[PDB]
RNA sequence: GGUGAAAAGAACCCCGGGAGGGGAGUGAAAUAGAGCCUGAAACCGUGGGCUUACAAGCAGUCACGGCCCCAAGGGGUUGUGG
RNA sequence: GCGUUCCCGAUGCCGAUGAAGGCCGACCCGCGAGGGCGGCUGGAGGUAAGGGAAGUGCGAAUGCCGGCAUGAGUAACGAUAA
């Protein structure tokens, strides 16, 4: 008979930011590291990983043409509109979120993801005015 | 010291002394000896070496203070009008002491 | 000669219930809500046990994985370079080492890309 | 016995949940001079009773 | 169902009540009802094989003999009918009242002398039967007893 | 220690007097008294009736001295029913319930330092 | 339909208009006190333990972790995850 | 194969040093139906081996009888002659 548990860590975040990106191919990495999966002491069940800060937002490349060509359904008010948001508007009206909802689709549907979420930290930088210990992460 | 040996079709890793359940063994009675096979020595500041299936002969020495143990369970399974409660199953384990390397 | 039913069945329904105590409402107090969860209780626990095992398989590749991820390579490539190499060992559990004494794993990384030469 | 009718026996659970807010509420008396008894406030209590406004008996 | 004493009017209208349909209170799931297939007075008897009846109450004999327990009698000093004398009598007689002893003889004195006596089964000769042989751990029987027994097959 | 009381068979619906009960749970015989004496409700004269009692035991028979004592713990528990009928429209009639009421109450000795 | 072997069926004091109770007392027993043996289940309560107010469910099952009564184990509960 | 009632075994054997039934238990024994053990309750019956008999096992028949729930502290409280 087996067993393999880790105790209370410490959260070891990192900063980020390759803007020179495209969001996705980033976003998953970002997500990937979230969860602890690259770190081998993993439980799904626990809620140790990563507490990622991504700096310098937007400036992220993003293949194609999304000039209106990437909209933003995700808010239907109620009564009869199901607004929707090109991806321009939310660079120029404040953007991060931009890639912000690239990572929630990406981190599992629990409260645990909820909570998971909760760790990344973006913004529209360079600058994090948060941080006291700051891992930039390559 | 470290080490890895198998029994059972499976494989565990042992220390100086200790252990569990194993699977019913002709090992008849209880204050008996038996070695299982190694596959990593350990280490130690006594080596660390490996390999295929790492048969260099050493192997751990087991005595084992044991009585073909047994468990609750109760395997239902269940469709529909079918019912087999029909299953308790204990399962013989096999108490082993693990003694050197 | 009259047989009745007399005790027979409160006590069939007793043990019953006992299984299901606990449980959340007339489903641990009806002699028969109980019955019907104690049935799905059944398979589930069953068809666990079945998960059970391969649920550890993967709860396990990952350390292995997000564990030899740190030395540059693949779970991919790693096993391989050992299946070619020879090791009915490590068993996707015991590698464990990768966490417990991490040593022990290196020289096995190193063992491994070593087939693959 | 007509057209609107419970769909499912209400569980114990959300019959007692839907009582939450029954509890009483304890009434507001106060110390009253004279006797050191108990009245509630803003009342005339039939013992020593008011100044200026009758009440039951006293000397 | 018939068997009870209420009435035959049906209960229920039959098709507007959402009650269940009914017939009399005396259908047997009425609880004052009638039992379906309650048990009837009947007879238990059957003709076993005569040729077996006896063949049988020969391994009865049989039996107790091979294990010694048969004993063909004679002498016997009771008299009108009193238990002492009959007590007596098997103490001698090698009978203490250990085994049951199943007394068979023609003599219904003696059947009054052991009549009353809680290990022992006295019955007339032409009585016996596999049954109470069996039954009792000793067979004690009159010589006359043992000829009619042995008329009733040589 | 403890003074008990318990009037059984009342005749008022239980989840009617709960409620003045829960109203003196654990609290001076002192204050209760006051309580019940302007808590409007009828289980009032009905609880209070019963803890007035619970106190008269702790004192001539458990010498236990008034002033010290409350209510370590009260309760109230359902009683044998009276069914009743009532003629229903389009003769219909139905079976109300005149619910029926077990209050107890125990007294206790408060501190002693 | 069933108090108890036997009415010995609860004197007297206390609370209360009564009913009911608390002591006292009878009895082997009063959780044998009177539609009174035994008294199951549904159902209504009081007290205690664990647990819940960002989370979506046939209500469980598998897994780890925490809290509460005995200790290379077990029970009770259940926060996430499957 | 397991249980329920009953008969033979019984002028027997258990039984107030506590039967039957009930309420608990993480013990033991059976693949299972169940079978033992132990602890509280109960207070007078019970019934081995091995056999024989059946009114013999319930979750559903808008089943039947009884009890208790939900709706619900909701509608109502029966002429607006005060
Ligand atoms: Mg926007
Ligand atoms: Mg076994
Ligand atoms: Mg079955
Ligand atoms: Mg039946
Ligand atoms: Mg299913
Ligand atoms: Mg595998
Ligand atoms: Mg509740
Ligand atoms: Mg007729
Ligand atoms: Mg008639
Ligand atoms: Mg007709
Ligand atoms: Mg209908
Ligand atoms: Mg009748
Ligand atoms: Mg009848
Ligand atoms: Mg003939
Ligand atoms: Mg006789
Ligand atoms: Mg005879
Ligand atoms: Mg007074
Ligand atoms: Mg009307
Ligand atoms: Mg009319
Ligand atoms: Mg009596
Ligand atoms: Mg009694
Ligand atoms: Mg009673
Ligand atoms: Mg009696
Ligand atoms: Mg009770
Ligand atoms: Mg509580
Ligand atoms: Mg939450
Ligand atoms: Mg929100
Ligand atoms: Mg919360
Ligand atoms: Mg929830
Ligand atoms: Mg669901
Ligand atoms: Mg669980
Ligand atoms: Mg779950
Ligand atoms: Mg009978
Ligand atoms: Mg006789
Ligand atoms: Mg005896
Ligand atoms: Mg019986
Ligand atoms: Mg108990
Ligand atoms: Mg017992
Ligand atoms: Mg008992
Ligand atoms: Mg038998
Ligand atoms: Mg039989
Ligand atoms: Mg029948
Ligand atoms: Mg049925
Ligand atoms: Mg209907
Ligand atoms: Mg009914
Ligand atoms: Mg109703
Ligand atoms: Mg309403
Ligand atoms: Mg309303
Ligand atoms: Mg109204």
């Amino acid at each position: 008979m087996k067993t393999y548990v880790p105790k209370q860590v410490e959260p070891r975040w990192v900063l980020i930011d390759a803007e020179g990106k495209t969001l996705g191919r980033l976003a998953t990495k970002i997500a990937t590291l979230l969860r602890g999966k690259h770190r081998p002491d993993w439980t799904p069940n626990v809620a140790m990983g990563d507490f990622v800060v991504v700096v310098n937002a937007d400036k992220i490349r993003v293949t194609g043409k999304k000039l209106e060509q990437k909209i933003y359904t995700r808010y239907s008010g109620y009564p009869g509109g199901l607004k929707k948001i090109p991806l321009e508007k939310m660079l120029a009206t404040h953007p991060e979120r931009v890639l912000e909802h690239a990572v929630k689709g990406m981190l599992p549907k629990g409260p645990l993801g909820r909570r998971l979420f909760k760790r990344l930290k973006v913004y529209a930088g360079p600058d994090h005015p948060h941080q006291a210990q700051r891992p930039e992460k390559l | 010291m470290f080490a890895i040996v198998k029994t059972g079709g499976k494989q565990y890793r042992v220390e100086p002394g200790l252990k569990l359940r194993v699977e019913k063994l002709d090992a008849e009675p209880g204050a008996t000896v038996e070695l299982p096979v190694l596959l990593l020595g350990g280490e130690k500041t006594v080596v660390g070496t490996p390999v295929v299936e790492g048969a260099s002969v050493v192997a751990e020495v087991l005595g084992h203070g044991r009585g073909k143990k047994i468990l609750v369970s109760k395997f239902k399974a269940k469709v529909q009008y079918r019912r087999k409660k029909g299953h308790r199953q204990p399962y013989t384990e096999l108490l082993i002491k693990e003694i050197r390397g | 000669p009259r047989a009745k039913t007399g005790v027979v069945r409160r006590r069939k329904h007793k043990k019953i219930l006992k299984l299901a105590k606990g449980y959340w409402g007339l489903r641990s107090k009806s002699f028969r809500k109980a019955r019907e969860t104690l049935f799905a209780a059944g398979n589930y626990a069953y068809a666990h046990r079945k998960r059970r095992k391969r649920d550890f398989r993967r709860l396990w590749i990952v350390r292995i994985n997000a564990a030899c991820r740190q030395h540059g390579l693949n779970y991919s490539t790693f096993i391989h370079g050992l299946k070619k190499a020879g090791i009915e060992v490590d068993r996707k559990n015991l590698a464990d080492l990768a966490v417990r004494e991490p040593q022990v794993f290196a020289e096995l990384v190193e063992r491994a890309k070593a087939a693959q030469g | 016995a007509k057209h609107p009718v419970p769909k499912k026996k209400t569980s114990k659970a959300r019959r007692d949940a839907r009582r939450s807010h029954h509890a009483l509420t304890p009434p507001t008396l106060v110390p009253c001079p004279e006797c050191k008894a108990m009245k509630p406030p803003h009342t005339v209590c039939p013992e020593c009773g008011y100044y200026a406004g009758r009440k039951v008996l006293e000397v | 169902r018939g068997e009870v004493a209420y009435s035959g009017r049906k209960i229920w209208p039959q098709k507007h009540t959402g009650r269940a349909r009914h017939g009399d209170i005396g259908a047997p799931i009425f609880v004052g009802g009638g039992v379906v297939f309650g048990p009837k007075p009947r007879d238990y008897s059957y003709t076993l094989p005569k040729k077996v009846r006896k063949k049988g109450l020969a391994m009865a004999v049989a039996d107790r003999a091979r294990e010694g327990k048969l004993l063909l009698v004679e002498a016997f000093a009771g008299v009108n009918g009193k238990t002492k004398e009959f007590l007596a009598w098997a103490k001698e007689a090698g009978l203490d009242g250990s085994e049951s002893v199943l007394l068979v003889t023609g003599n219904e004195l003696v059947r009054r002398a052991a009549r009353n006596l809680p290990w022992v089964v006295t019955l007339a000769p032409e009585g016996l039967n596999v049954y109470d042989i069996v039954r009792t751990e000793r067979l004690v029987m009159d010589l006359d007893a043992w000829e009619v027994f042995q008329n009733r097959i040589g | 220690m403890e003074a008990k009381a318990i009037a059984r068979y009342v005749r008022i619906s239980p989840r009617k007097v709960r409620l003045v009960v829960d109203l003196i749970r654990g609290k001076s015989l002192e204050e209760a008294r006051n309580i019940l004496r302007y808590t409007n409700k009828r289980g009032a004269y009905f609880v209070a009736k019963v803890l007035e009692s619970a106190a008269a035991n702790a004192v001539n028979n458990h010498d236990m001295l008034e002033d010290r004592l409350y209510v370590k713990a009260a309760y109230v528990d359902e009683g044998p029913a009276l069914k009743r009928v009532l003629p229903r429209a389009r003769g219909r009639a139905d079976i109300i319930k005149k619910r029926t009421s077990h209050i107890t109450v125990i007294l206790g000795e408060k501190h002693g330092k």
